[PDB]
């Protein structure tokens, strides 16, 4: 049901 | 009293809009499919020769989710798959009940036909008058104690009472168990029910007879591989995976030897213990039943055996042990 | 249920039992062998009882 | 953690015959097995906890709620009270000619009890998985078939498992019960040698219980009987009142009274 | 772990480590689950067995069980294949062990340990002993390099501190340990006594440490009879993390805010709340101190308050990814010292001083496309020398 991008849904962040 | 032994129960469930709301913690169908569940993996636990088939009425229309079977798995997996049901549309009792009764009509007249309608929304479009549908239902001796969720319903009220069952509202969640686990217990028999003899056979397990000499491969009778030994029949000669099973040929019911030990504990309920807070003489310290010591002014004690058990022990035993530990002796 | 199927001896056996215990604390070799804790052993494998 | 329970059979009549016969095996070997097999238990972690449970023709009585032999300090005290405790309960005994069997049922429902009084007891925190490691040791009663079959049941629903490790006579409703409950059975012989088969096929917990090779499930015979004769029956018929096997057709069945029709 | 320094040690250290029954009941204990079945198994027998039945034991499923344990245990020298019998020390002694042969104590532990932790940073006040001081200098966690003045923090002492206390005490414990050996004190005795204490001259000297780290107290003088604290054998946080980075510190004691001043700004101080800012210039000095970021989002994980725990995630993302990223922010240039060849004339041959390079696992970086590598100055001979042979 439109669902947040990954980007925004988890951390980006290598570490 | 004497009881039903062998029962057929229905659990209708009503698919009602009303079920989406959710005045309980989680979705209230959720709720009741999480507590059927428990009602439908206990019911055959303590009653196993009976079986029990759900159905499901949403939209006005009445389908039945299972049919009259005496496995629990197979029906709480379809319990599982009906969490995701859609949930829209209206019910309508006449075709349950209807739906119900083609099933329930052909039955032997030794099983104790029952339903139990959890009904959620107070509406009930039908599409003809139920008080004929109730006059059959009396004279096919089916036994309707429906449990309404936040509604004591005039309709369902006449059902309860006219057809002989029992009808209750859910007050809270807590409440609700205590609700269905009465219905697990065989209801009485009333003056209009009769009873009569069943035939059974009991099917002994066997297995390869001398290191694969003369062996019986099989794979099932309702992806089964091939099986060294299973359970036979008196009568199919059929390999049946698990017990208890109708035979699918014969329609004799088979059944292992605890199976009908389990549920004489229903025939000789044990007497209630009187509660006595002060000491009253028992120089034991120590529970009887538990050897442990009682930190709380309650005592139970037998009229036969006259021991004594702690709160802990009476609650264990009138609730699943169904016998006094010292009074066995 | 379903499931099927002198006086002296009840007394001679319960006054024999009466006083063997009076010796305990046998554990440090009467418990168990090597021979017997080893004979347990073989048994249990697949080819043993 | 994990609760063990070893419902010895104490037998003195039986135990008491093996002392005439002077037999190599004894009970005070078998108390020191289940002894040293309750050690070993609570050694295995400091979260267990155990208790011994014996049986008599009369009653049964549990043989459980510095360092100087060198041992671990608790294992001390717990083998000082089982090991008077029981030379108490053997010593100390009444006569009855015409109860002489013994009582097994009686004993396991103080042991089911037991965990459930445990179990309310131990917090939320941890999770209990209870045992009972029955060791039979005499034939069973045939009076002791219901009671003893209510038992089993409320083990099954708690999941408390009946690990019969019984010996000398094969209990065929014992047997019944580890299968009902998913408990271990083990008919040692070799009595002597007990204690290895209890460190072996016992000792184990649950959890750890399947992720290991033990010896496969002894064919259990669920043999029913019609109620005039005791011989075993196939095909069986029964009312919905009694719920009792019977021989064949009768117009009414003795033990209801009901006013059976015909049709 | 504990099991991991057992595992590091001779066998001549380990017999002699297993004395008295306390102490094999204490490594039989930390045996993983089958291992202590086994152990059972083979106590009673005085005949080895053949390898193989061992490993039929474990069904097919969860197989990776039986090895891992039979390794460890290898590890343990418990018992020897001699062609699996246990050692006879060993199963004679855990024989022995089967059936052979209180709220002032936890605050006493809490401020004793606190002092020591109060001297490792900058406080005034702190406990003050010639012993201790050289203990940790010595321990790896501290450097005075002039006794008269007060020794300051190394970089792995900074780490040592934001450490949660079972592993903060732990890890001084196993540094103690091993200098133990060093400093002449038998390894055996003290490690014996820490087993035997979760139920002579060195251990008098040791006890004295003990007492002083707060995990012992003999409360009467120091008499013979010691009452073990409860971080001998082997609670709620205060911190509060704000979307604007800061942090709100419930603290009374002046260590926490000791700490929590090593990655952030304080701003104002109550009684029982300290207003702090982490701001850039502060985690990068935390950073550049020592500090490794996975420790203070860790270090304020645990210090999480009551009412961050119901969030998920208690700690805010965007305040533990920034500090990630002030951390990765310092090391963009990743400085590595090697050795650079270039004019290769030879290109067939490069591929083959390539091929050398990598075989002896001196080669760092390579761009084939320019026909050159860069080698570690520990191998520049190697290469070189290779070059020379021709
Ligand atoms: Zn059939
Ligand atoms: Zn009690
Ligand atoms: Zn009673
Ligand atoms: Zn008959
Ligand atoms: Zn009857």
């Amino acid at each position: 049901a439109k669902e947040r991008p990954i980007w925004l849904r988890e951390s980006t962040v290598q570490g | 009293v004497r009881l039903g032994m062998m029962r057929h129960l229905y659990v209708v469930v009503d698919g009602s809009r009303t079920m989406e709301d959710q005045d309980l913690k989680p979705n209230r169908l959720t709720c009741t499919l999480k507590l059927l569940e428990y009602f439908v993996e206990e019911y055959f636990d303590q009653n196993p020769i009976s079986q029990i088939g759900i159905i499901v009425t949403k939209s006005k229309r009445a389908e039945k989710l299972t049919e009259l079977s005496g496995n629990p798995r197979k029906h709480i997996t379809s319990l599982k798959k009906a969490v995701d049901m859609t949930c829209h549309g209206e019910p309508s009792l006449y075709n349950s009940l209807s739906i119900a009764m083609q099933t329930l009509k052909h039955m032997p007249g030794h099983t104790s036909r029952e339903v139990l309608i959890i009904f959620s929304s107070l509406t009930t479009c039908d599409p003809s008058n139920i008080y004929d549908l109730i006059k059959t239902l009396k004279a096919a001796k089916i036994r309707v104690s429906v449990i309404g969720l936040s509604a004591e319903v005039r309709v369902c009220t006449v059902l309860a009472r006219e057809t002989g069952g029992t009808y209750h509202v859910i007050l809270d969640e807590s409440h609700y168990k205590e609700l269905l686990t009465h219905h697990v217990s065989p209801p009485p028999a009333s003056s209009s029910s009769e009873c009569s003899l069943i035939r059974m056979g009991f099917p002994q397990h066997t297995i390869a007879s001398l290191s694969d000499q003369d062996a019986k491969p099989s794979f099932s009778m309702a992806e089964p591989g091939l099986t060294l030994g299973g359970y036979f029949c008196p009568q199919c000669r059929a390999k049946y995976c698990e017990l208890p099973v109708e035979c699918k040929i014969c329609g004799l019911t088979l059944v292992s030897a605890p199976h009908l030990a389990r549920s004489y504990h229903h025939l000789f309920p044990l007497d209630a213990f009187q509660e006595i807070p002060l000491e009253e003489y028992n120089g034991e310290r120590f529970c009887y039943g538990c050897q442990g010591e009682l930190k709380d002014q309650h005592v139970y004690v037998c009229a036969v055996c006259q021991n004594v058990f702690c709160v802990d022990c009476d609650v264990f035993v009138h609730d699943s042990l169904h016998c006094c530990p010292g009074c066995i002796h | 249920g379903p499931t099927p199927i002198t006086s002296q001896d009840i007394i001679n056996s319960f006054q024999s039992i009466r006083q063997e215990m009076e010796a305990y604390t046998p554990k440090l070799t009467q418990v168990l062998s090597s021979s017997a804790a080893s004979s347990t052993i073989t048994a249990l494998s697949p080819g043993g009882a | 953690l994990n609760l063990l329970v070893i419902v010895v059979d104490a037998n003195p009549i039986w135990w008491g015959k093996q002392a005439l016969k002077e037999s190599q095996f004894t009970l005070s070997k078998c108390i020191d097995a289940v002894m040293v097999l309750g050690n070993s238990h609570l050694f295995m972690n400091r979260s267990n906890k155990l208790a011994v449970i014996a049986s008599h023709i009369q009653e049964s009585r549990f043989l459980y709620p510095g360092s100087k032999d060198g041992k671990y300090e608790l294992l001390t005290s717990a083998n000082e009270v089982i090991v008077e405790e029981i030379k108490d309960l053997m010593t100390k005994s009444d006569i009855k000619g015409q109860h002489t069997e013994t009582l097994l049922a009686g004993s396991l429902a103080k042991a089911l009890c037991y965990i459930h009084r445990m179990n309310k007891e131990v917090k939320d925190n941890q999770e209990m998985k209870s045992r009972i490691l029955v060791i039979k040791a005499a034939e069973d009663s045939a009076l002791q078939y219901m009671n003893f079959m209510n038992v089993i049941f409320a083990a099954q629903k708690q999941n408390i498992l009946i690990d019969a490790c019984v010996l000398d006579s094969d209990s065929g409703l014992l047997q019944q019960a580890c299968d009902i409950t998913g408990g271990l059975y083990l008919k040692v012989p070799q009595m002597p040698s007990l204690l290895q088969y209890l460190l072996w096929v016992f000792l184990p917990d649950q959890d750890q219980r399947s992720q290991l090779i033990l010896p496969p499930p002894v064919h259990v015979d669920y043999r029913a009987a019609c109620f005039c004769h005791r011989n075993l029956i196939e095909i069986g018929y029964v009312c919905s009142v009694c719920l009792s096997i019977f021989c064949n057709f009768s117009p009414i069945c003795t033990t209801c009274e009901t006013a059976f029709k015909i049709s | 772990n504990l099991q991991e320094f057992l595992g590091g040690l001779s066998p001549g250290v380990l017999d002699r480590l297993y004395g008295h029954p306390a102490t094999c009941l204490a490594v039989f204990r930390e045996l993983p689950s089958l291992a202590k079945n086994w152990v059972m198994r083979m106590l009673f027998l005085e005949q080895p067995l053949p390898q193989a039945a061992v490993a039929l034991w474990v069904k097919k499923e969860f197989s990776k069980a039986q090895e891992e344990s039979t390794g460890l245990l290898s590890g343990l020298r418990i018992w020897h294949t001699q062609l699996l019998i246990l050692n006879p020390i060993f199963r004679q002694n855990l024989r022995i062990a089967l059936l052979g042969g209180v709220p002032s104590l936890d605050k006493y532990a809490e401020e004793r340990w606190e002092v020591v932790l109060h001297f490792m940073v900058g406080s005034p006040s702190a406990a003050v002993s010639q012993d201790l001081a050289q203990l940790l200098s010595q321990a790896g966690l501290m450097k005075s390099t002039e006794p008269g003045e007060p020794p300051c923090i190394t970089s792995a002492g900074f780490q040592f501190l934001l450490l949660d206390t079972p592993a903060q005490l732990w890890y001084f414990m196993l540094q103690y340990l091993q200098t133990a050996q060093s400093r002449g004190m038998d390894l055996v005795e003290i490690l014996s006594f820490l087993f035997q204490l979760s139920f002579s001259d060195s251990l008098l000297n040791f006890l004295q440490h003990l007492r002083e780290f707060g995990l012992v107290f003999q409360r009467k003088r120091k008499s013979r009879r010691y009452y073990p604290t409860r971080l001998a054998i082997n609670q709620p946080g205060f911190i509060v993390v704000e979307t604007n980075y800061r942090l709100y510190a419930y603290t009374e004691s002046e260590l926490q805010i000791a700490l929590i001043a090593l990655f952030s700004e304080m701003l104002y101080r109550f009684p029982n709340m300290v207003v702090a800012q982490v701001t850039r210039e502060s985690v990068q000095q935390a950073i550049a101190s020592g500090i490794t970021a996975q420790q203070i989002i860790h270090f304020l994980r645990t210090r999480a308050h009551p009412v961050m725990l119901k969030q998920t995630p208690v700690l805010p993302p965007t305040i533990t990814d920034q500090i990630r990223l002030w951390e990765l922010e310092r090391d963009r240039l990743r400085f590595t010292e090697g050795v650079l060849y270039n004019q290769f004339l030879s290109q067939v041959d490069f591929e083959l001083l390539l091929a050398h390079a990598r075989e002896l696992g001196v080669l760092v970086f390579e761009n084939s496309a320019k026909r050159l590598m860069v080698v570690t100055p520990a191998g520049h001979s190697d290469v070189k020398r290779f070059w020379k042979r021709q």
